[PDB]
């Protein structure tokens, strides 16, 4: 999944954006 | 319905439709169940003119999604320098922390954007801010081997 560490919140938002 | 169309217009770079929707009463601060606004989407996808129109018509420059991500976080990570500059000029919080504790400076360092790092620093980005993993932007630049960014972050820290 999203790897745990720096950037994880950014990547989670990016993934959500990718599903719109 | 107008808010969903406005989100989609921002996503797909539909500048003229953004103008039309807001003339017809669309909420410039429309927000989805993830906390994402039109301004977030325009910042992420690099739609500079849409960023400008949204701000002119009242978009909250500092909107946080459900993960604490702001439009500035997204533009900084995605390498959109002019958008970064426009957001800062409009009052964007340079040191906004997302739910991982990352600031725009952390993300600009993570994705290796030298001039974005420099602009953030000139607007007061905090070299001492640590994310929830104990990392400053400098630590991130060391971890990803970006010597130029590490050098400018170390200089900023020394001259603070
Ligand atoms: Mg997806
Ligand atoms: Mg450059």
């Amino acid at each position: 999944s999203i790897r745990i560490g720096p950037g994880q919140a950014f990547y989670a938002t990016g993934d959500i954006i990718g599903d719109i | 319905d107008l808010g969903k169309k406005l989100l989609e217009a921002a996503y797909y770079g539909q500048l003229d439709e953004v103008r039309i929707l807001m003339a017809n009463g669309a909420d410039v601060n429309a927000v989805d169940v993830h906390g994402i606004t039109p301004l977030h989407l325009a910042a992420y996808f690099g739609h500079l003119e849409i960023v400008e129109v949204l701000l002119k018509t009242g978009a909250d420059v500092n909107a946080r999604d459900n993960r604490g991500i702001t439009p500035l976080h997204l533009a900084a990570a995605m390498g959109h320098l002019e958008i970064v500059e426009v957001l800062l000029k409009a009052g964007a919080d340079v040191n906004a922390f997302d739910e991982a504790g990352d600031t725009p400076l952390h993300l600009a360092a993570l994705k290796g954007h030298l001039e974005i790092v420099e602009v953030l620093l000139k607007h007061g980005a905090d070299v001492n801010a640590q994310d929830k993993f104990g990392k400053t932007a400098f630590d991130i630049s060391i971890d990803n081997g970006n010597e130029d960014i590490a050098e400018v972050l170390q200089k900023a820290a020394k001259l603070n």
